[PDB]
């Protein structure tokens, strides 16, 4: 359901911010947002948790809250937004302590399947993120457990996914070190093709053509590659030498278009229209 | 009670209650049923104790879904007429 | 919720609206939902 | 049920004739009409006895069809048309040709002498010949004769005419597949 | 002018006796307003311009409502009938 508003607040100040927001389209997004509000609301537990598939419960998901959670306050400049839900909601995730060491715990096994045992590490990072994004500064308790999880991780978690994860919370937390050390990092291990660069999933785990690994177009790497291109922009001065970097990571990125907009799927297509959003917030030509 | 006058006078004391009012305040919700796809059409009615109109503003009138939340809120609503005419579209999925 | 590498079997009953003969076949898609490259299909036939 | 297809809230001048011009819609039901009606020197008087309206047609006629169809599968249509006057009258039911869709000629043609409170079953042959969206065209001309059969109609009725559209999509068989090839250009006065 | 529950008594003072009797009659509930509503015509056709002719007391700001009757054939509780609002008074009946 959060496919048809995740990505409209973002375009919406893209349009507002480059002098293109229009009277109607305005009203028209803010009707959709409403909508697909009254989609959303539906799927809420009377705990303050956010599970899908209403007609068959089960515990909620701490997963699909955080992004609801991240959703709702990120669309709440236009559309009313209950402001109890917000704060139940993050009162569930502050009772959803579940401290395994040092590190928070995710609850429902439906949505990151694919990170492995990462799993909690890598929902903790996509918490801190929400967290972030949500106009919230690194005073609260759960904030600072987020990063002190995050910063105890150099060493363990050989994964580009949780990698990607990892880069995007150090962009957004403004750091010098260990953002830009990690960027580094990651940078050595880009594939490049024609005029093209991306990072690949990385799954050393069965790498053949014949059981079923052989479709080329991985929802997973479009994901990976629009964290690099939001952290790389998110930058303190991107410089020219850098312009051409986002022109080749853009081009990849745009290539896997379909006809619709829509990418690959839902958790994919939102983050790459979100990083287009703000690859075009820096180029604008007043003709063209 | 006094009963003064030129032959016998009574008089006399009872005793009694005053009690303060309100004003009743209404919903014409019509269509009694409700099916998804449709429009609801609010009506806010303000009465006096006797049933007469009054000029009333409203302040937070709104709706409740079944899980417990504020779907749709209004601000400073004033009776044009001690009557407020409201309108909601409902959605297509409108949870039962 | 998953499809693990034990067979799952589904079924259902369909009654009919506006009847027509010379029915050809029809078509069943499945796919994974944040993986669309491992997919099948299969064809579905009139039983009669 | 329709929607409730007046809402104003008008106001009452002088002694009171006050007259509401609406439209009504298509449903078939019926249409119970209320009010409360407030006045700051009296008060306000719900009615007691609500006022009731009806809409009917004398002629239906109706197409059920199936969303979709296979290319080149012949589908046969069924055409219902419905009398409620209070004669038994006549009736032919008439398809526009189109070269897109072919149809096939069934051979079939009878003039029920049907009555108030009947339905016929008219039915014709199609083969899906097409791709996309087709367009069904039905027609009536109502020579009834409205004294049973035998009596002639006279100055009963002169015409009652009832066409209604419906759509088909047929599509080819098998799956949809889509490719995709999304370009970025970055021109500085140049031409590829 | 008489609400529900209109209570009688009617009492005889003899020499040096007061008696007094009591009743709770109902009355139909008729809130002191006149209202004519109905429409031009009967019948119609489905895509005819519906007349409604309605009369009320001078002076009065009028809202009206026209619904399919199938929903008082599913839910025939409709909200704000002429026995709500005269329930929604406080003390409309004394009791001690
Ligand atoms: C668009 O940006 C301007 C500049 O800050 C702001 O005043 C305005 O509220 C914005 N509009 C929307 C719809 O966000
Ligand atoms: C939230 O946004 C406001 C701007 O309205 C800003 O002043 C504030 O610093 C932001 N962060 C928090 C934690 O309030
Ligand atoms: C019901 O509503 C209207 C009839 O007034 C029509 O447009 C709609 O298709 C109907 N739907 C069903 C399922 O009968
Ligand atoms: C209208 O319908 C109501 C429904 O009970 C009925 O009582 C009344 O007699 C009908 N006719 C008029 C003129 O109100
Ligand atoms: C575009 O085409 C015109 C021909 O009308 C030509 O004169 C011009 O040089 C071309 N390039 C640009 C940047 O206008
Ligand atoms: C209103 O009624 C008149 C005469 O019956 C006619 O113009 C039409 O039926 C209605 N108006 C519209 C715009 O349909």
């Amino acid at each position: 359901n959060l496919a048809r508003m995740a990505p409209i607040p973002y375009v919406l100040e893209y349009l507002n911010n480059t002098n293109q927001l229009t009277d109607e389209l305005l009203q028209t997004a803010v009707q959709f947002l409403n909508e697909g509000y009254y989609r959303q609301l539906r799927y809420k537990l009377p705990s303050g948790a956010y599970d899908a598939f209403w007609s068959s419960p089960s515990d909620g998901s701490s997963w699909l809250s955080a992004y609801t959670f991240k959703t709702f306050e990120k669309a709440k400049k236009y559309i009313y937004v209950d402001g109890k839900i917000q704060q139940q909601t993050l009162l569930y995730l502050q009772t959803s302590q579940k401290l395994d060491n040092g590190c928070f715990k995710a609850e429902g096994n439906l949505f990151m399947r694919q990170c492995g045992q990462e799993r909690d590490l890598c929902f903790t990072a996509y918490l801190a993120i929400a967290l972030l994004e949500s106009n919230y500064s690194s005073g609260m308790t759960l904030l600072d457990d987020a990063l002190g999880c995050l910063e105890a991780a150099m060493s363990s978690a050989s994964t580009l996914y949780f990698k990607s994860y990892t880069v995007y919370v150090f962009t957004l937390v403004q750091n010098w070190e260990i953002r830009n050390t990690l960027l580094n990092e990651l940078k050595s291990k880009v594939v490049s093709e024609r005029g093209t660069l991306h990072w690949e999933r990385e799954d050393k785990l069965g790498q053949e053509g014949i059981p079923l690994y052989y479709p080329n177009y991985s929802p997973a790497e479009v994901e990976i590659t629009a964290y690099m291109l939001l952290s790389i922009a998110k930058g303190s001065d991107p410089t020219h030498d850098d312009l051409t970097y986002m022109a080749q990571i853009s081009v990849w990125l745009i290539q896997q278009q379909n006809s619709y907009g829509g990418f690959r799927s839902t958790q994919d297509t939102v983050v790459a229209l979100q990083a287009l959003a703000f690859y075009a917030q820096l180029l604008f030509k007043s003709n063209a | 009670l006094s009963v003064s006058g030129g032959g016998e006078d009574i008089k006399d004391r009872k005793a009694v209650v005053i009690a303060p009012l309100n004003t009743i305040c209404l919903i014409q919700m019509d269509k009694p049923v409700y099916k998804p796809g449709c429009k609801v059409r609010f009506r806010l009615i303000s009465l006096n104790t006797m049933l007469l109109p009054i000029s009333e503003k409203y302040t937070a009138v709104y709706l409740e879904d079944p899980s417990g939340s504020r779907i749709a809120q209004w601000q400073n609503q004033e009776s044009v007429g001690g009557v407020v005419q409201l309108e909601f579209p409902l959605i297509s999925d409108a949870a039962p | 919720n998953a499809v693990p590498l034990k067979t799952i079997q589904l079924s259902f009953k369909v009654l009919i609206g506006s009847r027509v003969l010379n029915v050809k076949s029809a078509s069943v898609y499945v796919y994974d939902y944040y993986e669309t490259g491992e997919n099948g299909f299969a064809s579905y036939s009139q039983p009669c | 049920f329709s929607e409730t297809f007046l809402w104003r809230l008008v106001s009452v001048d002088s002694e009171g004739q006050n007259t509401i011009t609406e439209t009504v819609p298509d449903t078939i039901t019926k249409w119970q009409g209320s009010m409360f009606c407030v006045s700051e020197k009296e008060g306000f008087g719900i009615t007691k006895y609500s006022a009731n309206f009806t809409s009917f047609l004398p002629f239906f006629v109706e197409l059920s069809l199936p969303y979709s169809l296979t290319r080149e599968e012949i589908l046969v249509m069924k055409a219902f048309v419905s009398n409620y006057l209070e004669e038994c009258i006549k009736i032919i039911v008439t398809l526009q040709p189109s070269a897109d869709f072919e149809v096939i000629p069934q051979d079939v043609k009878q003039d029920q002498c049907i009555c108030s409170g009947g339905r016929s079953s008219y039915s014709w042959n199609i083969i899906a010949s097409s791709l996309g969206r087709i367009s069904f065209i039905v027609s009536a001309e109502t020579t009834h004769i409205g004294a049973s059969c035998d009596g002639p109609s006279d100055q009963s009725q002169s015409t009652r005419k009832d066409t209604v559209i419906q759509t088909i999509l047929v599509q080819p068989e098998g799956i949809r597949k889509e490719e995709t090839s999304s370009n970025l250009v970055c021109v500085e006065d140049s031409n590829v | 002018d008489l609400a529900p529950g209109a209570e009688l008594i009617v009492y005889c003072i003899l020499d040096l006796e007061l008696i007094a009797d009591t009743i709770s009659l109902d009355i139909e509930k008729c809130f002191q307003n006149q209202v004519s509503l109905s429409f031009s015509d009967d019948l119609g056709p489905t895509a005819s311009n519906v007349s409604l002719n309605l009369s009320a007391a001078p002076g009065s700001l009028c809202g009206v409502k026209v619904i399919d009757s199938s929903l008082l054939l599913i839910n025939p509780y409709e909200s704000l009938s002429a026995s709500g609002v005269y329930y929604s008074i406080p003390y409309l009946s004394l009791f001690g």
